[PDB]
RNA sequence: GGGCGUGUGGCGUAGUCGAGCGCGCUCCCUUAGCAUGGGAGAGGUCUCCGGUUCGAUUCCGGACUCGUCCGCCA
RNA sequence: CAGUCAAGCGUUCAUAGCGACAUUGCUUUUUGAUUCUUCGAUGUCGGCUCUUCCUAUCAUACCGAAGCAGAAUUCGGUAAGCGUUGGAUUGUUCACCCACUAAUAGGGAACGUGAGCUGGGUUUAGACCGUCGUGAGACAGGUUAGUUUUACCCUACUGAU
RNA sequence: UCUUAAGGUAGCCAAAUGCCUCGUCAUCUAAUUAGUGACGCGCAUGAAUGGAUUAACGAGAUUCCCACUGUCCCUAUCUAC
C-alpha cells in the first residue's frame, strides 16, 4: 500500500494515459487523435488497461 | 546467392594500406592536450628498444584469486640517453589549419645532430648553421625579434630536441631529430624554459615517472612481400587444390566487375608505424648507478644487463624505462614514448607497483646464472681459471 | 547450533572453512554473510584467520587441524606459513607435511585424542601426525571409503560416519575411536559429510540445504546443547 | 562450465577438442569418456569446440558399463596432459587426459578419484575437491 | 511438405439425431471316443474436445492419429 | 509478405492477443507464362573459400503495449553497428536428429564465385539388373568405371619506384 | 470358370532388381536418407534368360572396429629447384 492520495497522483502520470492502437503510443486521456507522425494522427485511441 | 555460413571479416580496415612507412622513426599524431596550470613539460621522449626480460612482482588486486601472490610478467626495455635540447619552433593556427612560422636554432650544435643535415658526412666542407651561429655572437639582434615573434603569434610551442646516438652501443653515429610539444605554462613561459634550455640535456626521470600509463610509437618489425595466409590470416584452402593453396580463392563476385579494396591479397607485410597505449612503467632505471637490476628483496648488485649483453643490441650504461609487456618495434630501433591522452583510473592504471625480482640470465641460450659470481660458485673452479 | 551457511551459494562449509576448539580458518574470497555467522558464533574469544593454502581457496580439504597443532602441504607458501603463524596463538605448532598424497584435509579425520588416516599414507607423515598432533593413529577405512576426512565428521563428544556404512564397521570404528558414530546425510543427502560440514566442541556449521532431522541428528551426536 | 561454477577461471590452454577420448578417473565404472562438447565454448567457423582442465563438457561412455553407456551426461576435465601456463609462469602438465562424470549441478556420480587433480579444476568444483586424494 | 479421406466393446464390424451382432472367453450343462454342442455372461468414455440441439456416433468446428496421392536440382 | 472492414474468439470484453465473409496491395530468394538477346559455344548441381550489399530483426542497445504482480513470455518502434556455430545420414539445395550458444534470422550480387578448387551427382563412349520391345534398342528407374586446358596483354586490386 | 496355352513351383528379396520409400521392426551411434539381420499382395524376384548356397582368390563396390597419422582444429618452420 501506498497511500490513497499517493497512488491517485502516481497513477495520474502513469496510468491515466490513453494508447494509440495503431502505434502504441502513450497519449493524453482526453486526446482526440495520437500526436506521432506515423501513424498519421489517427483517431483509434484505446484506454490504458487498468489493474484489478 | 547468400554466404552460406557467416563469419567475421579477416582483418582490420583501419589500418589500411599496409605499405611501408614513410620514415622509420614513426610521427607523433597526437598529443596531450595542454593546460595553462601545470609547470612546462615535455609530452614525449625518445629511445632505443633494447630487448624484454622477465620480472617477479606482488600483485595487488582486491578480489582477484591471484591477490597478494607472485606473477611473473614480461617487461621491455628502452634505452633513453638524456636527450639534448636544439631549438624551437612555434605554431599558429589557420582556418587551414596548424602551420609553422619561425624556428629559432641553439647555438652550438655537436655533430651528431648536425650529421642529420647530410647525406655523404665524409666528404663535406661541414658548413651548416655556420652563417646561423654568425647571426648569433653579437647581442641580440637577429634573436629575440624572433622569440618575441613566437611570443606575440603561435599558439603551439613546440621544442627541436635530439637524442645522443654516441651514448648507445649502435654504430649509426647520426642522432635522431624530432618535435615535442610543451604543456605548461603560458607561450611566454613556454619559450622562455626552451631559451633557457638551449644546449642543455634534459632526462628521462624529469618526463615519466613510476607507475605512469604511457604510449609507444614506432615502426614495426619489417617482413617483405607476404602471401595472403599470413598478411591476413584467411584459412588455407585444402590439399588437393591445383594452382597452389595459399590463396583466396573467391577475389570478388561478377558484379561489380572489379576487385575490390576490401579483398585480402598479397603485399608488404610489417614496417609499419604504430601507436600502442596503455603500457604501465615498472622502473625509471638510472645509468650512473650500480644495481640497476636489484630491487629491495633482491638486493645483489647487478645492472639491467643480462649475461652476455642484450643479444644483437649491447649494454644498458645510460638511464632506462622499464615497461610493462610488448611494444612496436625490433631492438635497435627508434621509438617514441608518449604521454598518456586521457586519465585512466580503471583500478589496473592506479596499481601501485613494486618489483620483487628482475631476471639477469642469458638471453642467447638456456641461462641458467644470473650472475659470473653465482655461475663461479655453482660450478666451482674450471680448468682455465687457475 | 548448527548454523546455515553457504560459501558463495555453495552449501559445503567443511571445503572452504576448517574450524578446531582453539582457531578457525576461513577462505579469503568469502561473503559477508559466511564471515558474520563465524563472528558471531565464535565469538572473539577464538582468532579467526582468513587464510590461503597453496594458492587456494579450498583450504578445509588441504589442511588438517588440532588444537595442539596444525599441519600444512607442501605447497604453501612462505608468505602464507608466516601469516599463519603471526595471526595463530603460540600454544599452536604449524609444521609443512612432505607427503605425496598432499591433500591433508580428504586424507585425515582427527579430533583431540584419536585419528583416523587414509590407509597408505607414508610412515614418515603417520610419526609427524603423532608428534605434532599429539594424537594415536589409527590407519582405516570407512566401509570401503579411503578419504576419511571427506567421509567423516567427527570431534570429542561424537562423530558422523558415511551413510552407507556396514553397522559392524559402525562398532568397529566406535569401538576404536571410543565415540559414539551415526550414520546419517547433510545438506540435502550428499555423502561427502566432512566436507559438507564443520564442528567443534560447542559449534557445527552446515550448508543451507542441510534438512531438520539431519541438523537434529547433528546436534543429537555432537552434543551441542 | 556455466551454471555449477564456483568464482571464474583463468583461460587454460586448451587441449581437448571434440572427439577426444580421456581417462575416466571415478569409481563409477566407466573406463573412458568422449567429449562431444564443451559447455559454455564460442561460435567459429570450422573451429572445434575443446576443453580444457577445469571444464564442464558434455560426454559419452564408448567403454564401461552398459548402464553408462549409450547416453550422454556430464563431465568435468581434471587432467588435461596438454602444458598450460599459470599466472606464477610455471608450465605444468599431467601425463593423460581424464574426467569423472557429474550431474549439471556439478556433484560427482562417482565417490572417490584415482590420479591427481589440477587446482585450477579443484577450485571451482568442490565436489572433486572433496572427493580428490591429491589436489595439484 | 502439402492435399484427400479415416477412426465403435477384449477382437472384428453395423449405425437415417432417439450403440447392435459375431468372435475371443465368463460360467454351467451336454458326450463310448477321433469333444463337441446348447443356455444364460461381461464388454464401449462411438479418436478426443467444444458448440447447435432437447439429445448428437449420428450435425458441425478444432485438434489428434492412420492410410492414400503428388511433389528438389543439374 | 503486408494492408483495410469487423461477424466472431478472448470468463466479462470486436481490435491485449486474435479474427471469419469480403476487398486493396507490395515482392521477385517460388513456380509458371512468354521467346527479346546468345546455337562460327557466355563452362549448365552441390560443396569449399572470400568480400560486399538488402531488411521483411534471430541475438545484442534503447524504448512503447499487454489478458506486464515477480520470473518467464508475447505484440510493436528506431535500428543492418555487431554476430549468427560444432556434428551423424544423404552428391545434394532442402530435410531430420544430436549438442553448444546471446542467437543458432531470411535473402542478393550472371539462381555471386570451375584460366579459384573439387568432380560425389548430372551429362558421351564400357558393363549389370528390372520393366518394355520380335528386334536393333528405350527408360528425370536402380548400379559401377570414367583426361576439368592457357594469363606473360589491357583494366581493376594489392604492394613497389 | 474365363483369357491365351499354363498361370510363379523350389528358393530369394526394399538385393546391383521395390515407384511409393528416408518401407516397418531390431542392432550399430550422442545423433545414421548409410551398413547389417529380419518381414513380404514382390510398381516390375525366380529356376542353364539359369535359382539358391559357397571355401579360396580380387589394383572390383560398400559398412564398422583397432593401430596410425598436419585430412582437420590451426597453422608454423626447413632444404633443393
Ligand atoms: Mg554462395
Ligand atoms: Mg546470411
Ligand atoms: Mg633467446
Ligand atoms: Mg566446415
Ligand atoms: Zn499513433
Amino acid at each position: 500500500i501506498i497511500e490513497p492520495s499517493l497512488k491517485a497522483l502516481a497513477s495520474k502520470y502513469n496510468c491515466d494515459k490513453s494508447v494509440c492502437r495503431k502505434c502504441y503510443a502513450r497519449l493524453p486521456p482526453r486526446a482526440t487523435n495520437c500526436r506521432k507522425r506515423k501513424c498519421g494522427h489517427t483517431n483509434q485511441l484505446r484506454p490504458k488497461k487498468k489493474l484489478k | 546467392s547468400h554466404r552460406k555460413y557467416e563469419a567475421p571479416r579477416h582483418g582490420h580496415l583501419g589500418f589500411l594500406p599496409r605499405k611501408r612507412a614513410a620514415s622509420i622513426r614513426a610521427r607523433v599524431k597526437a598529443f596531450p592536450k595542454d593546460d595553462r596550470s601545470k609547470p612546462v613539460a615535455l609530452t614525449s621522449f625518445l629511445g632505443y628498444k633494447a630487448g624484454m626480460t622477465t620480472i617477479v612482482r606482488d600483485l595487488d588486486r582486491p578480489g582477484s584469486k591471484f591477490h597478494k601472490r607472485e606473477v611473473v610478467e614480461a617487461v621491455t626495455v628502452v634505452d633513453t640517453p638524456p636527450v639534448v635540447v636544439v631549438g624551437v619552433v612555434g605554431y599558429v593556427e589557420t582556418p587551414r589549419g596548424l602551420r609553422s612560422l619561425t624556428t629559432v636554432w641553439a647555438e652550438h650544435l655537436s655533430d651528431e645532430v648536425k650529421r642529420r643535415f647530410y647525406k655523404n658526412w665524409y666528404k663535406s666542407k661541414k658548413k651548416a648553421f655556420t652563417k646561423y651561429s654568425a647571426k648569433y655572437a653579437q647581442d641580440g639582434a637577429g634573436i629575440e625579434r624572433e622569440l618575441a615573434r613566437i611570443k606575440k603569434y603561435a599558439s603551439v610551442v613546440r621544442v627541436l630536441v635530439h637524442t645522443q646516438i654516441r651514448k648507445t652501443p649502435l654504430a649509426q653515429k647520426k642522432a635522431h631529430l624530432a618535435e615535442i610539444q610543451l604543456n605548461g605554462g603560458s607561450i611566454s613561459e613556454k619559450v622562455d624554459w626552451a631559451r633557457e634550455h638551449f644546449e642543455k640535456t634534459v632526462a628521462v626521470d624529469s618526463v615519466f615517472e613510476q607507475n605512469e600509463m604511457i604510449d609507444a610509437i614506432a615502426v614495426t618489425k619489417g617482413h617483405g612481400f607476404e602471401g595472403v595466409t599470413h598478411r591476413w590470416g584467411t584459412k588455407k584452402l585444402p590439399r588437393k587444390t591445383h594452382r597452389g593453396l595459399r590463396k583466396v580463392a573467391c577475389i570478388g563476385a561478377w558484379h561489380p566487375a572489379h576487385v575490390m579494396w576490401s579483398v585480402a591479397r598479397a603485399g608488404q607485410r610489417g614496417y609499419h608505424s604504430r601507436t600502442s597505449i596503455n603500457h604501465k612503467i615498472y622502473r625509471v632505471g638510472k645509468g650512473d648507478d650500480e644495481a640497476n637490476g636489484a630491487t629491495s628483496f633482491d638486493r645483489t648488485k647487478k645492472t639491467i644487463t643480462p649475461m652476455g649483453g642484450f643479444v644483437h643490441y649491447g649494454e644498458i650504461k645510460n638511464d632506462f624505462i622499464m615497461v610493462k609487456g610488448c611494444i612496436p618495434g625490433n631492438r635497435k630501433r627508434i621509438v617514441t614514448l608518449r604521454k598518456s591522452l586521457y586519465t585512466n583510473t580503471s583500478r589496473k592504471a592506479l596499481e601501485e607497483v613494486s618489483l620483487k625480482w628482475i631476471d639477469t640470465a642469458s638471453k642467447f641460450g638456456k641461462g641458467r646464472f644470473q650472475t659470473p659470481a653465482e655461475k663461479h660458485a655453482f660450478m666451482g673452479t674450471l680448468k682455465k681459471d687457475l | 547450533m548448527a548454523t546455515r551457511t553457504q560459501f558463495e551459494n555453495s552449501n559445503e562449509i567443511g571445503v572452504f572453512s576448517k574450524l578446531t576448539n582453539t582457531y578457525c580458518l576461513v577462505a579469503v574470497g568469502g561473503s559477508e554473510n559466511f564471515y558474520s555467522a563465524f563472528e558471531a558464533e565464535l565469538g572473539d574469544a577464538i582468532p579467526i584467520v582468513h587464510t590461503t593454502i597453496a594458492g587456494t581457496r579450498i583450504i578445509g580439504r588441504m589442511t588438517a587441524g588440532n588444537r595442539r597443532g596444525l599441519l600444512v602441504p607442501t605447497q604453501t607458501t612462505d608468505q602464507e606459513l608466516q601469516h599463519l603463524r603471526n595471526s595463530l596463538p603460540d600454544s599452536v605448532k604449524i609444521q609443512r607435511v612432505e607427503e605425496r598424497l598432499s591433500a591433508l584435509g580428504n586424507v585425515i579425520c582427527c579430533n583431540d585424542y584419536v585419528a583416523l588416516v587414509h590407509p597408505d599414507i607414508d610412515r614418515e607423515t603417520e610419526e609427524l601426525i603423532s608428534d605434532v598432533l599429539g594424537v594415536e593413529v589409527f590407519r582405516q577405512t570407512i566401509s570401503g571409503n579411503i578419504l576419511v576426512g571427506s567421509y567423516c565428521s567427527l570431534s570429542n563428544q561424537g562423530g558422523l560416519v558415511h551413510p552407507q556404512t556396514s553397522v559392524q564397521d559402525q562398532e568397529e570404528l566406535s569401538s576404536l575411536l571410543q565415540v559414539p558414530l551415526v550414520a546419517g546425510t547433510v545438506n540435502r543427502g550428499s555423502s561427502v559429510v566432512g566436507a559438507g560440514m564443520v564442528v567443534n566442541d560447542y559449534l557445527a556449521v552446515t550448508g543451507l540445504d542441510t534438512t531438520a532431522p539431519e541438523l537434529s541428528v547433528i546436534e543429537s551426536i555432537f552434543r551441542l546443547q | 562450465s556455466g551454471n555449477g561454477a564456483q568464482g571464474t577461471k583463468f583461460r587454460i590452454s586448451l587441449g581437448l577438442p571434440v572427439g577426444a577420448i580421456m581417462n575416466c578417473a571415478d569409481n563409477s565404472g566407466a573406463r573412458n569418456l568422449y567429449i562431444i562438447a564443451v559447455k559454455g565454448s564460442g561460435s567459429r567457423l570450422n573451429r572445434l569446440p575443446a576443453a580444457s582442465l577445469g571444464d564442464m563438457v558434455m560426454a559419452t561412455v564408448k567403454k564401461g558399463k552398459p548402464e553408462l553407456r549409450k547416453k550422454v551426461m556430464p563431465a568435468i576435465v581434471v587432467r588435461q596432459a596438454k602444458s598450460w601456463r599459470r599466472r606464477d609462469g610455471v608450465f605444468l602438465y599431467f601425463e593423460d587426459n581424464a574426467g569423472v562424470i557429474a550431474n549439471p549441478k556439478g556433484e560427482m556420480k562417482g565417490s572417490a578419484i584415482t590420479g591427481p587433480v589440477g587446482k585450477e579444476c579443484a577450485d571451482l568444483w568442490p565436489r572433486v575437491a572433496s572427493n580428490s586424494g591429491v589436489v595439484v
